[PDB]
């Protein structure tokens, strides 16, 4: 019974959302078979680039965002999992189920978003398809969608950033306020909460 | 009924 008992896989970086051009676009960097292998070994020799990663477990694909040298994502996606890296699986540096937040040391080669300092309530949610969706900040951790969307559209984008007009980080997207499967607002983890965790 | 749905 115990020999049959295996550990859960690592989170695996399988792509990125490229935001450093004049265009936003998703890039896949690992296909399904590579992802499965890498989840088991915890050894990812790909060179990571950029700020927003697309990540997968065996059951979910979602996003992760580097801010202040830490790659952050949602606990409801990653749980307590290690992340695959060049030298093997990396244990989380931060874990907080109550905030729905986890983080690992940012991968070598990655870059971090700068926390927002401009005070803007005009926000932009970056999805896993590299859609840039306007969100009006309404409070510490909430913003309204200018256009309603099905919740299914936003599924898989938790862990991604809310950006201010200058492209600086305001928070990490985690959940949508929905009625009858239609999202009208988003819930996010503010960057100030990440700094408190650190 | 509004609810917060994890994404
Ligand atoms: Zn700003």
């Amino acid at each position: 019974h115990m020999a049959s008992m295996k550990k859960k896989g690592s989170v695996v970086i399988v792509g990125r959302i490229n935001l450093s051009g004049d265009t936003a676009y998703a890039q896949q960097t690992r296909g399904e078979e590579g992802c499965q292998e890498t989840s088991q070994t915890g050894r990812d020799k790909n060179q990571v680039e950029g700020e927003v990663q697309i990540v997968s477990t065996a059951t979910q694909t979602f996003l992760a965002t580097s801010i202040n040298g830490v790659l952050w994502t949602v606990y409801h996606g990653a749980g307590t999992r290690t992340i695959a890296s060049p030298k093997g699986p990396v244990t989380q540096m931060y874990t907080n189920v109550d905030k729905d937040l986890v983080g690992w040391q940012a991968p070598q080669g990655s870059r971090s978003l700068t926390p927002c300092t401009c005070g803007s309530s005009d926000l932009y949610l970056v999805t896993r398809h590299a859609d840039v969706i306007p969100v009006r900040r309404r409070g510490d951790s909430r913003g309204s969608l200018l256009s309603p969307r099905p919740i299914s559209y936003l599924k898989g984008s938790a862990g991604g950033p809310l950006l201010c007009p200058a492209g600086h980080a305001v928070g990490i997207f985690r959940a949508a306020v929905s009625t009858r499967g239609v999202a009208k607002a988003v819930d996010f983890i503010p960057v100030e909460s990440l700094e408190t965790t650190m | 009924t509004e609810d917060v749905v994890c994404c």
